[PDB]
């Protein structure tokens, strides 16, 4: 059943361990110019779409945002978030 | 110019000239003609005040 | 799932708004600002602003004076300063 | 009593002092160990550059309390 | 010319309506501000239909306790089959329209929501920022040798916290002399009245700076702009008369000072003291700070002049007599930081000096990051805690003569070179490749 | 099912929530800024680094003047300081 990624998420929420990998993320993306990256995707798309409506934008930016994504930020959170899980089944 | 250059409203050319040719010595560096262009702009400043 | 974490821990009909309780008991919170570190390694009367940059500063002037005014200062500006 | 100065290179020293020792005082006794004259010194502490006619008591300033040394970078 | 959703326009077309809508935004901002993060993730990041979490942006219903998704299109699905067209993102708290495919980002009533109730007046008596001076730029002539002063003076035109503090009208509401030409703090409101509004009602804003100056020649001539001067020790000068004027707005044994200043710059080092035999101990000295001097010599990068700064020393010339082992001693020094200020200044000594009582300038270009991790400096496991450039000022010249130059970043994340009168862009690489003298810091993630 | 495809969905939702919020406040700030400022224009950069954010060079002192407060007096800017110390010491 589905029941099970709620309740998982809900043990992951209440054990402190997200706000540590929220963190780390968001430290490693902001320090390595990423989260800047992808502001300056979002000015150059709305200039060459010359429009300012989400959906549309965040059509184009998104996949390439994630594909800007460092490889070792990326397998990093992950080795992180599959230590936490390795934990508790 | 370089009156400009220094923020000065004395000609840096004709003093460099000036310098150059008055025979003081064989050669003469760049700071001095900007250097005395300023004390001399600082005094008729005072003066004309 | 394992019953020790259902053991002491464990479409919704629940609402937000019950959280104005709380909100009524709950210090100015930072959403990534982690306050108990914050409480640690700084110090007890710090001023903090999350994500300054996020846009450029919100304020409006005074037609009367010309004063830039922070969105909580312009309300007493105008009652008796300008 | 002992306090200590943070050079420029990083390096500290130890001085030895009363509480009622002036700035000069102070002042003379770095010029005595690095050669410095005191118009080329400049003494830090609390955020706040030390002021000659004063006395230790009047910052606050206590024993083994460090000091930061630095010079001027003149321009305009 | 930019349209705004006609839709939200229907419902403001009904004053009640409008009123409802507004004060519902007021008290979801409020518990926003007021709410703990677990709160947040299980009751506002969560999925009606799917129950995950943060399935791409997780929207609050304006009208019921509902939350749906993005990826799943499930706020969407409610928005189709109950008919809520209008939903609040979790990450900012701004509100999506599913008709427009687009936020409401340029309604100034939604923008500034909680003045709804006096927004009328707020319309009548005030304006929104004017284009030109929306951010505050404006250059400030050199008067003499006043550069020293003006690269700071940028500085301090570009910081949040004390434009905060400045438009809040702190200083102005409490001042008890209220004149500019005597108080430092009256002359930057006015400072910050010329860059950002207008005075009632060629030389275009230069009168606080003219303010600043005159109060700079009363206290302290030498350091007014006549002669070149040290940028360091008039922030500490001019930052201390802040915090005389805050003591001097009070009405009436307490250590910590609660000024602008000392809640926002002040930090303390620990300073430890250890037996090398014993190593058990210590004597620990804690010292307050407003700002950080690091040594730069034999160094190319800033984590390794921190490093220097942070470095063990061991005493050479200490009288030590240890208690746990009853001997004389040369004891080990160290320094670390005890706290962290919210925004951190840094002073890059690019001087030394030699035999003969002479000093030289150290020209060394010293690399600085874009964000730095101060972690490695905390005393007491120490979480990632990380600060964001904001600013930069760089000199030219010798010791005994120069140039400053002010870099400051503002919103959208572009960099401006503040030379006395000339503000002009530039990119972040080549700021990042200035020769840093000072550094200025805000913190931006604490971990 | 596995481990390593709920962890790359996990990553994916946050990464793609951060993702969202972030453009979101572009767009927010760049419609209230065209929506305010209908006639937006970009600040002027240089390449050769002559010109300010309107496009102009650094204006010529001492052609710039100011007048005084003290003594009523017009002072060329550059020399301003220079005046006011021998007008201060009034
Ligand atoms: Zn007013
Ligand atoms: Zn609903
Ligand atoms: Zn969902
Ligand atoms: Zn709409
Ligand atoms: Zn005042
Ligand atoms: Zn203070
Ligand atoms: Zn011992
Ligand atoms: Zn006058």
């Amino acid at each position: 059943t589905a029941q099970l990624k709620s309740q998982i998420q809900q043990y992951l929420v209440e054990s402190g361990n997200y706000e540590l990998i929220s963190n780390e993320l968001k430290a490693r993306l902001l320090q390595e110019g990423w989260v800047d990256k992808v502001k300056d995707l979002t000015k150059s798309e709305m200039n060459i779409n010359e429009s300012t409506n989400f959906t549309q934008i965040l059509s184009t930016v998104e996949p390439k945002a994630l594909e800007m994504v460092s490889d070792s930020t990326r397998e990093t959170v992950l080795k992180q978030i599959r230590e936490f899980l390795e934990e508790i089944v | 110019t370089r009156s400009s250059r220094a923020g000065l409203q004395f000609p840096v050319g004709r003093v460099h000239r000036l310098l150059r040719k008055g025979n003081y010595a064989e050669r003469v560096g760049a700071g001095a003609p900007v250097y005395l262009a300023a004390v001399l702009e600082y005094l008729t400043a005072e003066i004309l005040e | 799932i394992k019953p020790k974490v259902i053991e002491e821990y464990s479409p919704s009909n629940d609402s937000w708004k019950s959280l104005m309780s709380s909100a009524k008991d709950t210090p100015l919170q930072y959403d990534h600002m982690n306050r108990e570190s914050l409480k640690k390694y700084f110090n007890p009367n710090a001023q903090l602003i999350e994500d300054p940059l996020d846009k450029p500063i919100q304020y409006r002037v005074c037609e009367k004076c010309g004063k830039p005014l922070a969105l909580t200062a312009i309300v007493d500006h105008l009652e008796n300063h300008c | 009593m002992q306090i200590f100065v943070k050079t420029l290179t990083g390096k500290t020293i130890t001085l030895e002092v009363e509480p009622s020792d002036t700035i000069e005082n102070v002042k003379a006794k770095i010029q005595d160990k690095e050669g410095i004259p005191p118009d080329q010194q400049r003494l830090i502490f609390a955020g706040k550059q030390l002021e000659d006619g004063r006395t230790l008591s009047d910052y606050n300033i206590q024993k083994e309390s460090t000091l930061h040394l630095v010079l001027r970078l003149r321009g305009g | 010319a930019m349209s705004i959703c006609p839709h939200i326009q229907q419902v403001f077309q009904n004053e009640k309506s409008k009123d409802g809508v507004l004060k519902t935004c007021n008290a979801a901002r409020y518990i926003l501000n007021h709410s703990v993060p677990k709160e947040k993730f299980l009751n506002t990041m969560k999925c009606g239909t799917c129950h995950e979490i943060n399935s791409g942006a997780t929207f609050m219903c304006l009208q019921c306790g509902f939350c749906g998704c993005w990826n799943h299109s499930h706020f969407l699905s409610h928005s189709k089959q109950i008919g809520h067209i209008f939903g609040i993102n979790s990450n900012n708290g701004l509100l999506f329209c599913f008709k427009c495919e687009d936020y409401i980002g340029n309604i100034d009533l939604i923008n500034d929501a909680i003045l709804a109730k006096y927004w009328d007046d707020v319309c009548t008596k005030t304006m929104v920022p004017s284009m030109e001076r929306r951010d505050g730029l404006s250059g400030l002539i050199n008067m003499g040798s006043t550069a020293f002063m003006s690269s700071i003076l940028q500085c301090l035109i570009h910081n949040p916290y004390f434009i905060r503090h400045s438009m809040s009208q702190i200083h102005s509401n409490n001042c008890k002399v209220r004149s500019p030409d005597k108080c430092f703090s009256c002359a930057l409101d006015k400072i910050v009245h010329e860059l950002y509004g207008a005075l009632n009602t060629s030389t275009n804003r230069q009168t606080g700076f003219i303010y600043l100056l005159t109060c700079a020649w009363k206290i302290n001539q030498n350091l007014a702009g006549y002669s070149q001067q040290d940028a360091h020790e008039f922030w500490q000068f001019i930052i201390n008369q802040i915090h005389q004027s805050y003591v001097l707005d009070l009405p009436n044994n307490n250590k910590q000072c609660e000024c602008i200043v000392h809640t926002v710059f002040e930090g303390s080092l620990e300073s430890s003291i250890v037996c090398p035999g014993c190593q058990n101990n210590s004597k620990t000295t804690i010292d307050p700070f407003l700002d950080l001097s690091l040594d730069i010599k034999d160094k190319k990068k800033l984590y390794e002049c921190l490093d220097s700064f942070h470095k063990k020393e061991q005493l050479k010339d200490f009288n030590y007599h240890c208690g746990e082992c009853n001997s004389t001693q040369d004891a080990i020094k160290q320094l670390g930081i005890h706290k962290l200020p919210s925004v951190l200044v840094l002073q890059l000594k690019r001087f030394e000096h030699l035999l003969n009582g002479s000093n030289r300038k150290l020209d060394d270009f010293i690399e600085f990051p874009t964000y730095l991790n101060m972690k490695n400096y905390c005393s007491t496991k120490v979480p990632d805690i990380i600060y964001e450039l904001i600013g930069i000022v760089s000199h030219k010249g010798t010791v005994n003569e120069g140039h400053y130059i002010a870099f400051c970043k503002i919103s959208g994340g572009q960099w401006f070179k503040f030379n006395d009168s000339m503000v002009s862009s530039i990119s972040q690489e080549e700021v990042l490749k200035e020769q840093a003298y000072l550094l200025f810091y805000t913190i931006r993630q604490v971990n | 099912i596995t481990i390593d495809s709920i962890s790359n969905g996990i990553l994916n939702n946050l990464l793609t929530t951060l993702i969202q919020d972030i453009v979101a406040r572009e767009t927010t700030q760049q419609q209230l800024l065209k929506t305010r400022y209908p006639d937006l224009r970009s600040y002027y950069f240089d390449p050769n680094g002559s010109l300010d954010i309107n496009g102009l060079q650094k204006q010529q002192e001492s052609s710039q003047y100011i007048h005084c407060e003290n003594c009523g007096r017009d002072v060329s800017a550059n020399r301003l300081a220079a005046h006011l110390q021998r007008c201060l010491s009034r």
